[PDB]
RNA sequence: UUAGGAAUAGUUAAUAAUAAUUUAUAAUUUUGAUUAGAUUGUUUUGUUAAUGCUAUUAGAUGGGUGUGGAAAAAUAAAAAAAAUAAUUAAUAUAU
């Protein structure tokens, strides 16, 4: 427990957390230029289980 | 050290012989650096080679750890080898942290030993001529980093004095110039063991004229005039040694007044014959010497017609020579040793004892140990890296001291033989006969 | 205030320089507020303090601030390994309490210093003091037909392979385990007396049973464990009805020895019958006299078989039980993420034309670009540096020696390649006669901690020893191009690090939903 | 935890394993050689059926002994089995021990057989401590022995809680091999102390002091002090008044002295070149032999008191 | 001050208690009043190795490609549903389950009822919150057979650790009012053959002998021996 | 103590120095130690 | 308190005025002000025949956080800090 305590830096060892605080603490200061768009086509494609029970159903309904 | 960049490891990407720091990769990454051969400049601050300079020499003891005698050889070998990489440049006022004139705030050693507002305003440019003596700006163009800690601790001592505690009484300060290695506190106490030991010989003996081998900074003269004995003399290689230990026995008041500082290699000149100076015979000889991590372990025989011993062994063996034709009868010598010669080579035999037993021209007249009581660097040349004494091999370690007499002059001290609690040889009891 | 005594003359004020708290938070890796761009492939040295090296920074020192992807680098942690101790219940007393659960890790080192005062014979220490009896227990597993121990070493293989890697087709795994001790016993025929590395599986002999439901312990009574070890161990299913192994996680590095056809020892060499070419001017002594190298043992001669150590599913624990010379191999994968990462980072930062200088720290305006630019020149050098170029088969790729002792810690990533040497003693080479020749006529004074090797188709084995202790941990996530572009190091340094290795990455809309 | 292993049951043997059958509550393994495996099975037996809280096994072989158990302790009746046990035999615990083993001998055995045993353990990577063992049978079985343990110093730091468990005073007397020499030179000790006993209490009767109950009352308060003084004071004085009795036998024997003391002058260097560097020990060991051959070996040790001149008999022929 | 734990008496800071009154010591911090607590550490914290080998799925992510198997979907439901379970019951997943959320009912936690401890809750109204795992909850407390007068909130209502009986005759439709179920001193005449008092004012339970043994085994007066 | 005028006391509130312990140091176990 | 002595001001009072849109011949200072320099004070120190000369080391601290009764809060060998941890003694610290 104390050796949990001890990797914070608390001055007086209280059983507190207090958390360290770098220089760079935000994604666009990071290089990020802006938030990542996530590609709507690719993952609106339908999964590989999908696909084999759409062929199951194509062979079970004819 | 001017650097040659066409035998450098890379003169294509770094044309200068050197990789500037500029103060943001990591301290591993310049330690790889200087691993593999490269030297190690810094780019604008000197905050930069100093945290370089730290952190190296930490980690390079923990991928040699000093395990053993033969493991201490090795890591003073590759932390020399290290550590001469680290360079600063020849102008070091054009660095930022160098001084500040209007914050009166810097970086460096110098804020341990002088002022904010003296080294800002007058004492960055007495420095800056200090090193111009030893070291000029034309021959040199970069500086080990461990030549300019040193030379920033040489110019304190030229500024100001530098106490010898527990030796000298809180007011007596020395100045060793440049070159001179001064004493740490593991250096101090087999003087403070002999200090205490001539505090209660001294007319037990009647010891008067005091010979002090080896000087150094003097520290091994100064403290035999604190004792009693009236008529010292050092005899020491470094002529600017001699000149600064003469200027402080001036400056230390009217109790230093018959000490005397001659240059010899080893003893005093006895070169005329007519001018007869042998009627000075010294009753006591004093020989503190050096033991580095270099010169203990490579103690070897080298020479043809003129056969003599290397290192430490081959020092003693001069003292143990040369030592009768200066002594007196009824004259001892007095030798401060301090056990690291059996820790870090324990294969050879005893140099000491191999003098008492074998070539039977001294007799162990007394012997005394005692335990090392603090920490520091041991014997440390002036313009290397420090490398203080870890924690093992500092409680094996022992302040030594070895009084030995003539083999002549037995009957003299064979009443000193006989008393209960002394140890007789069996040479000195056959001269006794009741 | 302070009583003071009072002087007619003025008072000095010092700013002197203490050790700096930021240089040992970067020694012992647990600084927390470095932003360094510019992820290279050299392995970092991490020298373990007191209390001061846990999960939360060797997360940190996995993934760095300026948005990894991957943990591409291996990470030397001197002194970081640990011990733990059987925990039990106590049925005495007033209640029932588990105690018993304790770490012997940065109080009780490895290799005690052997200082004493009185062909010249020296006392070291040059193996794990701690886990020797669990090494032994393991050594005395393979003591001795033949065939009985050819099948036991081919039995016991980590998951099949072993960290070999050969080329197998339409083969099952109990055959391929086979194939491969055939194919080492194959290769190591010629010589009279050789040696090959493998990852073995704790033997039965190794695990004991108690009584109270089953637990299974170790036979020394000490457990190797990494305390700043980050993620899940590795679940290893136990073949003989699948069910778990319970220490598949803990491994062992085997050096085997083949048959075809504590008291270290110096001796001082002599010879019978331009020194610092780096100085322009000449010295009428050198300024470092003697130089100090590291002695490995010799490798025989060598189609020739891989013989590389790549754990493709798993992320390496090496607890060194000797001292070892890795020589690590680096994978096409983290070499090609450093570039495009430090390319990416080049051309979105640095915009201008840069000039054109002759080199990288020229005279003129520091500019962000001459600044990117001579940190990028540095990271280059210290990559040229430390590493070497070795030929392969068409190959060639960066190789990094590591000289990893007892009681370290080395994380190796998956994927990454590395061959084993032991290492013999230290050599000092002076400085004067290696400028004239080789440095193997230019030896001075030679120790010898390792006095091993002794001189007494298919090839027989000799022996087996432990030269470490191999920690299997389960695969380090890899970030994708959202979660790496959205991951802060400001938000994990208190918590989310266990939901960060549980759960695949970090979430891509963390802390700003 | 590590598993313990002992080896031989004797008269000595047996209260040993017994011990660790008690002391260890099913935390410390139990293995059980001995010279038959008919006297395992008994010894076994004789713990299953007084009440056993650990599990125990039964071997006849050395091997699985070595392959089961960590630290074994052997408890012999003689040198020469120890010598057969521990290197002789081609199932040998130390020429083939593991290394990380830890080998205990309490037989008292020569100093050469001790070194011989710690350089090929050492030479295996194993640790041998020999702890040779003075006390009484019911001394052991109370748990009172006297241990002197040689060989590594954490070997000994990690043999001290196995080593509680059957006696109270154990010593590490440093490097192997002073740990049997520590039970020659007691004995010798003890030898010598019974000498000067029986003579001193003979010089009594020879100066006409008729109150013996006093004088040793003020010998136990002066500087000539033993505990051998105060032990075979009241039989010496019925052996010395009474010269026609025959002295009682005991446990302990004058031949069972001599077999200790028949390794010492084995241990000992060259003595020939002065014939004597050790005057009282021999001054002892001479009428100790004039003791043993006259038909009193197996009785008590003050049986010495009517063989004091009979010391004299080989100082002045052989001179 | 209102309630002194035996009077003022200061030989020593432990003699005053671990809290100087039920009220709170400063007026700012009303969350210091003194109340019966609940060890949310090992109750909040479910055990997350029922969840192994089970993929979960993220709100947000309603993307095709994310979608599982609706076996490894059911079995993922099974898995959560084990997992909200594995500790203990809530309020809120008791009450779910039962007839007109459970109005009515005596919820009561595992201590409530041992020892000479008696005390449930007659359950009278819910909030349920969206996520229906948590909310509001409120009852008649009944501590001994007295009862309270007016419904009040139940303290770690969230926190799992819950019992109820289900019996149809107490359930109350949401159409009605939950009634307060009655003190047995006051409201209906005291008898002794339907309700016996275990603990009153004034009485302490008797000693159990096993710990006396281990009492008197601590401190060295049994002879406590391997 | 009570069993089963001197005021008697409860052998339970005050109990009677159980003789499963040993003495470890006496009144006997002094010795003197003369200084001037 | 100043070896070479002159001006000072978020200013003084009144006020149905918290939080001053007003009134006044306003306030300090040659009986020494403000500023600048030196600056913790203090029958505790030293000396002497001395109501003389000469010394001082209790302390406090309008922007770090409106928390807390009170900012005194970035570091102090005890001031033992909510179950008798220990209360025989000496080192009580190095360790
Ligand atoms: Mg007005």
């Amino acid at each position: 427990e104390w050796l949990y305590y001890k990797q914070f830096k608390t001055v007086d060892y209280s059983y507190r957390v207090i958390p360290e605080l770098p220089e760079k603490y935000r994604p666009h200061q990071s290089g990020i230029d802006q938030a990542p768009l996530p590609d709507y086509r690719e993952i609106n494609k339908m999964p590989q289980w999908a696909e084999c029970e759409e062929r199951r159903q194509s062979k079970k309904t004819v | 050290i001017t650097l040659r960049p066409d035998a450098t490891v890379d003169p294509e990407r770094y044309p200068l012989g050197y990789v500037p720091l500029d103060g943001s990769e990591s301290v591993d990454s310049v330690w790889s650096l200087v691993k593999s051969g490269a030297f190690v400049a810094p780019l604008s601050k000197i905050e930069t080679i100093h945290r370089a300079h730290v952190g190296i020499r930490y980690l390079t003891q923990s991928e040699y750890p000093a395990l053993s005698s033969i493991d201490v050889v090795g890591l003073q070998t590759r932390l020399k080898e290290l550590c001469s990489r680290l360079l600063i440049r020849r102008d070091f006022w054009v660095l930022d942290d160098y001084n500040d004139p209007e914050l009166n705030s810097s970086f460096g050693i110098q804020n341990m030993y002088f002022d904010n507002f003296k080294w800002s305003q007058v004492l960055w440019r007495r420095f800056q001529q200090y090193v111009e003596e030893y070291f000029p700006v034309a021959e040199h163009t970069h500086l080990t980093y461990d030549e300019y800690l040193q030379l920033l601790r040489s110019f304190s001592h030229f500024e100001q004095g530098a106490k010898l505690l527990p030796l000298l009484p809180k007011r007596y300060r020395i100045h060793p110039p440049f070159g001179v290695p001064a004493l740490s506190r593991i250096d101090m106490e087999p003087l403070l063991l002999y200090s205490q030991w001539l505090k209660n010989f001294r007319g037990p003996l009647k010891l008067d004229a005091a010979l002090v081998i080896r000087s150094g900074c003097g520290a091994a003269v100064f403290a035999t005039k604190l004792n009693g004995v009236p008529i010292v003399r050092g005899v020491d290689p470094n002529p600017r040694a001699v000149m600064s230990c003469r200027k402080d026995a001036q400056r230390m008041g009217r109790r230093f007044d018959s000490i005397s500082f001659r240059v010899g290699e080893m003893f005093p000149d006895k070169d005329d014959g007519n001018g007869v100076p042998n009627s000075r015979k010294y009753d006591i000889i004093v020989f503190y010497p050096d033991q580095g991590c270099y010169n203990l372990f490579f103690t070897n025989a080298i020479g043809e017609y003129a056969p003599v011993l290397t290192g430490f062994a081959g020092t003693l063996e001069h003292f143990f020579e040369e030592a009768g034709d200066y002594l007196s009868d009824s004259g001892v010598i007095v030798l401060c040793c301090t056990n690291v010669y059996s820790i870090l080579k324990p294969t050879e035999p005893h140099p000491i004892e191999y003098e008492i037993k074998v070539n039977r021209r001294w007799v162990l007249l007394d012997y005394y140990d005692m335990p090392v009581r603090g920490k520091g660097t041991l014997s440390h040349t002036p313009t290397d890296h420090h490398y203080r004494i870890p924690m093992e091999m500092r409680k094996c370690m022992r302040s030594e001291l070895w009084v030995l007499h003539k083999m002549t002059s037995i009957a003299h001290f064979a009443h000193i033989h006989n008393i209960p609690g002394a140890q007789p040889p069996s040479c000195v009891v056959s001269h006794w006969r009741n | 205030r302070m009583p003071r005594k009072p002087t007619p003359y003025v008072r000095k004020f010092l700013e002197g320089c203490p050790l700096p708290e930021t240089l040992v938070d970067d020694i012992a890796g647990a600084n927390l507020k470095s932003m360094a761009p510019f992820f290279t492939t050299a392995p970092r040295y991490i020298v373990a303090a007191e209390s001061r090296l846990s999960k939360l920074f060797f997360h940190h020192a996995l993934y760095p601030a300026g948005g990894a992807r991957r943990p591409c680098r291996v990470l030397i942690v001197r002194g970081g390994r640990s011990v733990r101790e059987p925990s039990f219940t106590i049925n005495t007393g007033g209640g029932r309490g588990e105690v018993g659960g304790g770490s012997r890790g940065y109080r009780d080192p490895a290799r005690r210093a052997y200082f004493y005062a009185r062909a010249g014979l020296v006392k070291r220490a040059s193996v794990d003091g701690l886990l020797s009896p669990l090494c032994g227990v393991i050594e005395a597993h393979f003591a001795v037909g033949g065939e009985k121990l050819c099948v036991t070493l081919a039995g016991l293989l980590s998951g099949g392979h072993g960290g070999l890697m050969m080329d197998d087709g339409n083969c099952a795994s109990n055959v391929r385990a086979a194939k491969r001790v055939a194919r080492l016993l194959h290769d190591a025929a010629h010589h009279l007396s050789s040696f090959f590395y493998v990852h073995t599986q704790l033997p039965d002999s190794a695990l004991f049973v108690s009584r109270p439901v089953a637990v299974f312990r170790l036979a020394g009574g000490l457990e190797p464990t990494v305390h700043f070890a980050v993620g899940a161990p590795l679940s290893v299913l136990q073949r003989g009805s699948t069910t778990v192994l319970p220490f598949g996680h803990i491994q062992c590095l085997l050096r085997v020895r083949t048959r075809g056809g504590n008291t270290p020892w110096c001796n001082t060499a002599g010879n019978d019958d331009i020194v610092e070419p780096w100085k322009l001017g000449v010295s009428l002594d050198p300024k470092v006299p003697f130089f100090m190298r590291t002695l490995t043992e010799k490798r025989p001669s060598f189609v020739h078989m891989n013989h590389l150590l790549v754990r493709n599913d798993c992320e390496t624990y090496l607890l060194p039980q000797r001292e070892l010379l890795l020589s690590f191999h680096v994978p096409e994968e983290a070499e090609a993420m450093c570039k495009e990462q430090n390319e990416e980072r080049m051309r979105r930062q640095a915009a201008l034309g840069y000039g054109s200088p002759s080199h990288v720290f020229a005279e003129g305006p520091r500019t962000f670009a001459r600044v990117l630019h001579g940190m990028k020149a540095n990271l280059a050098a210290v990559e040229e540096a430390s590493s070497t170029f070795r030929q392969g088969a068409s190959g060639s790729s960066r190789v990094y020696e590591v000289r990893a002792l007892p009681g370290d810690v080395v994380f190796v990533p998956r994927g990454w390649k590395y061959s084993v040497e032991r290492i013999v003693g230290t050599a000092i080479i002076d400085a004067v006669a290696a400028s004239t020749a080789s440095p193997r006529e230019a030896l001075r004074a030679v120790f010898r901690t390792a006095p091993d090797p002794p001189l007494p188709s298919n090839a027989e084995i000799v022996g087996v020893e432990v030269d470490a202790f191999v920690l299997c941990y389960k695969p380090y996530p890899v970030l994708s191009n959202a979660q790496a572009s959205t991951y802060v190091a400001a938000n994990y340094v208190h918590s989310g690090i266990d939901d960060f290795y549980a759960k695949g990455g970090n979430d891509v809309y963390h802390k700003y939903t | 935890s590590l598993n313990v292993g002992v080896v031989g049951m004797g008269n000595m043997g047996v209260p040993i394993a017994r011990n660790l059958g008690f002391k260890a509550r099913s935390a410390m393994y139990l293995q059980i050689h001995s010279r038959a495996l008919s006297k395992a099975k008994r010894v076994c037996d004789d713990l299953s059926v007084d009440g056993a809280t650990c599990a125990m096994r039964i071997h006849d072989r050395y091997s699985t002994m070595t392959k089961w158990c960590d630290v074994i302790v052997l408890a012999l009746a003689d040198v020469k089995a120890s010598r057969h046990a521990l290197l002789e035999d081609n199932e040998s615990l130390i020429m083939n021990a593991r290394k990380g083993q830890i080998i205990v001998d309490h037989t008292t055995v020569d100093a050469e057989t001790s070194r011989e045993c710690a350089h090929e353990a050492a030479r295996r990577g194993a640790y041998f401590l020999d702890a040779p063992m003075s006390g009484s049978p019911r001394a052991c079985f109370n748990g009172q022995l006297l241990l002197m343990v040689g060989g590594d110093a954490e070997t000994f730091q990690k043999m001290l809680p196995i080593f509680h468990m059957y006696a109270d005073n154990v010593f590490h007397m440093g490097e192997s091999g002073s740990g049997t020499a520590a039970k020659m030179i007691s004995q010798a000790l003890v030898a010598s102390h019974n000498a000067a006993a029986a003579e001193a209490l003979s010089m009594a009767h020879a100066l006409g002091i008729e109150d013996q109950s006093k004088l040793v009352q003020v010998l136990d308060a002066s500087w000539g002090s033993s505990t051998m003084l105060r032990r075979n004071a009241p039989l010496l004085q019925d052996l010395i008044r009474n010269p026609d009795k025959t002295p009682p036998t005991s446990a302990v024997s004058v031949d069972r002295l001599l077999s200790d003391l028949a390794h010492l002058d084995a241990s000992l260097p060259k003595r020939g070149g002065e014939d004597e560097p050790f005057p009282v020990f021999d001054a002892a060991l001479r009428s100790l032999a004039a003791a043993s051959d006259a038909g009193m070996g197996d009785r008590d040790l003050a049986s010495v008191v009517h063989y004091i001149e009979a010391g004299e008999a080989e100082l002045r022929n052989r001179t | 001050r209102a309630d002194p734990l035996n009077g003022g008496s200061s030989m020593t800071l432990g003699s005053k208690g671990s809290k100087l009154s039920p009220e709170p010591h400063r007026r700012r911090m009303p969350w210091t009043a003194a109340k019966e607590y609940v060890p949310g550490v090992v109750l909040n914290a479910r055990d997350k190795m029922v969840l192994d080998g089970v993929q979960l799925l993220d709100i947000e992510s309603i993307d095709r490609a994310s979608q599982l198997d609706p076996l490894e979907v059911l079995r993922a439901v099974v898995a959560t549903r084990e997992y909200n379970i594995s500790t203990g019951k809530n309020i809120f997943q008791l009450a779910s389950q039962a007839t007109y959320n459970g109005r009515g009912q005596r919820f009561y936690r595992k201590e409530w009822q041992e020892g000479t401890y008696d005390k449930y809750v007659t359950l009278s109204a819910i909030d349920f919150d969206r996520d229906g795992n948590k909310g509001t909850a409120y009852g008649y407390i009944t501590f001994h057979g007295e009862t309270t007068t007016r419904p009040v909130q139940v303290d770690f209502a969230d926190v799992p650790g819950w019992y109820m009986d289900f019996v149809e005759e107490r359930a109350v439709p949401f159409t009605g009012i939950v009634p307060p179920p009655p003190s047995i001193g006051t409201d209906v005449p005291v008898d002794p053959h339907s309700y016996r008092l275990k603990a009153y004012p004034y009485y302490d339970a008797p000693n159990p002998p096993e710990f006396v043994e281990r009492l008197l085994k601590d401190r060295g007066v049994l002879p406590d021996t391997p | 103590r009570r069993e089963s005028d001197p005021v008697r006391y409860d052998p339970l509130l005050v109990p009677r120095t159980p003789s499963h312990w040993s003495v470890g140091v006496d009144a006997t176990d002094v010795r003197r130690r003369w200084q001037i």
